[PDB]
């Protein structure tokens, strides 16, 4: 990872200004609809035919809002995060049998979201630092 | 591959950009260039400035390519035949990276069309530029 | 995609395979089973044995869909057309395990046809399991 | 990587019997052929346009053998590959800037060429063992 100073200021700036509740149901959201593989691994989930019952299904929301907790805590610890995300390394890893490449799809996703809901103010330098950011997370389930 | 609805949206996405894609490609190729920096190996004769001329110009000539895709949506081996030359034979660019811009294209019309950027119109712009990025690389 | 030269080759090596081909596909998902664990997953209900017989039934049926993609090589999105719409839709396979299976056949084929598997036999044959891997993710 | 023992004396027990010269230069020419974007990385190499001239081009036979020579030291330290491949991840990452993914490539084709070499010797085992080392070998060069 290795943030500069300036790059801290913008990840932790911006990300003091995120919705936790939208930001991660409708990332999730977005994987479900623009990479429908990924729909398998989250079969109790009711539907997730749809695009807009992908968007609307309650479940989704809710553990987008876990994974935006986890994606918190991956901010709160950057310089540990193979520290941090070693149990949920092994929970994606050993229970859930999830290919690592998916890690990268929902964190390119992710900054997408953050994009939709920040326009200008979502430079190609903070878009950066979030890249470094969710390179970091993605390498730090990778285990 | 891609649905009538798929270009629908792609159609309808582009259209909502219109003018602007001189900017956006410009935008797109400072995010790639910003933050994934092993792509700037790929141009090693521009100024790779934050607002440069040939970033610039570079990048109304790829949204330009791509808004020939756009209108050749159905067409696009026989519309992209001088560029699949180009990035395969010629740059011989790593397949990978016609990925990377792909996901700054789309971060740009995130940070720009924050409208009609929903994501059954995110699905479809992915599978444009996965597509466009199939022909570009369709000479390997 | 595939150049008359590249068929050439695919065609030739599927000769060279002919009959043996549910020993190869059983090989391959044996390589695959046993050196990528993750696809143990997709197969909930079989006996993954080193050696068994739905494992070597699905590879006898894995082979024939792959015969019947060389003998459908210029017309595989519609030969492969009930397997696509089983991988994508029904089974929901991530596409990166395509090119696992993928790099499996190769390795069985390179285990036992020694002499028929030069780099353009290599290449070519590369370019064919990406390409039915291609045509089994194209209802995404 | 942790190879188990039995693992272990399939890795060794083969490779004792790999030739450097056919196995290297005709892994990384089957790179420049398989997979011809890497050919960017050779420019320098003079004749890469034909396969036969790819794989009759003395800087491949040569090159190749140098990549085994890396395979080696990275079978004589199975427990430090993070150690060992750090110079050559510096170098490859620093310097040719390479996508990792290319590595994995390469990987996969060692691997084909050791198929190419053994037949029936190369079992499903041998080949999971040989998986785990590649991984290793392309995990420790992304850095
Ligand atoms: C890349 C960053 C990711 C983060 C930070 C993350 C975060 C989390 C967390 C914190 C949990 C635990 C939920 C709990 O304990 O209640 C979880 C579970 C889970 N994750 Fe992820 N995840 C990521 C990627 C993915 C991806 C890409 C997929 C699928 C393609 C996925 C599929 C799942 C599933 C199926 C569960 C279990 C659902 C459940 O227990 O109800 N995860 N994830
Ligand atoms: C994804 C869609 C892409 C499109 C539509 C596109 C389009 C173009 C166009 C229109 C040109 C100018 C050639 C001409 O006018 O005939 C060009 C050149 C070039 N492209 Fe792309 N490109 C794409 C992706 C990429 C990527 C991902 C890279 C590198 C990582 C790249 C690297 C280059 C380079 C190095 C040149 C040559 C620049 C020069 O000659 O000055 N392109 N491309
Ligand atoms: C080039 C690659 C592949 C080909 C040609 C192929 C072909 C086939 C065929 C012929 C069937 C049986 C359809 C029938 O019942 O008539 C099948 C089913 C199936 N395939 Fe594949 N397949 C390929 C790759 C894969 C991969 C990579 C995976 C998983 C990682 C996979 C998982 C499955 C599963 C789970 C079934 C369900 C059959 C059962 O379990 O009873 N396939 N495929
Ligand atoms: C597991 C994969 C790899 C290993 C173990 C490996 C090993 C090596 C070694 C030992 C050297 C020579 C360093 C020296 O002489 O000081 C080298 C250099 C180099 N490698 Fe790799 N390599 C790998 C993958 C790749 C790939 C996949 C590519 C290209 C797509 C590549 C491109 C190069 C180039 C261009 C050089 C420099 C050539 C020169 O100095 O003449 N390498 N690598």
């Amino acid at each position: 990872v290795h943030l500069t100073p300036e790059e801290k200021s913008a990840v932790t700036a911006l990300w003091g200004k995120v919705n936790v509740d939208e930001v991660g149901g409708e990332a999730l959201g977005r994987l479900l609809v623009v990479y429908p593989w990924t729909q398998r691994f989250f079969e109790s989930f009711g539907d997730l035919s749809t695009p807009d019952a992908v968007m609307g299904n309650p479940k989704v929301k809710a553990h987008g809002k876990k994974v935006l907790g986890a994606f918190s805590d991956g901010l709160a610890h950057l310089d540990n995060l193979k520290g941090t995300f070693a149990t949920l390394s092994e929970l994606h890893c050993d229970k859930l049998h999830v290919d690592p490449e998916n890690f990268r799809l929902l964190g390119n996703v992710l900054v997408c979201v953050l994009a939709h809901h920040f326009g200008k103010e979502f430079t190609p330098p903070v878009q950066a630092a979030y890249q470094k950011v969710v390179a970091g997370v993605a390498n730090a389930l990778a285990h | 591959v891609l649905s009538p609805a798929d270009k629908t949206n792609v159609k309808a996405a582009w259209g909502k950009v219109g003018a602007h894609a001189g900017e956006y490609g410009a935008e797109a190729l400072e995010r790639m260039f910003l933050s994934f920096p092993t792509t700037k190996t790929y141009f090693p004769h521009f100024d790779l400035s934050h607002g440069s001329a040939q970033v610039k110009g570079h990048g109304k000539k790829v949204a330009d390519a791509l808004t020939n895709a756009v209108a050749h949506v159905d067409d696009m081996p026989n519309a992209l035949s001088a560029l699949s030359d180009l990035h395969a034979h010629k740059l011989r660019v790593d397949p990978v990276n016609f990925k990377l811009l792909s996901h700054c294209l789309l971060v740009t019309l995130a940070a720009h069309l924050p409208a009609e950027f929903t994501p059954a119109v995110h699905a479809s712009l992915d599978k444009f530029l996965a597509s466009v990025s199939t022909v570009l690389t369709s000479k390997y």
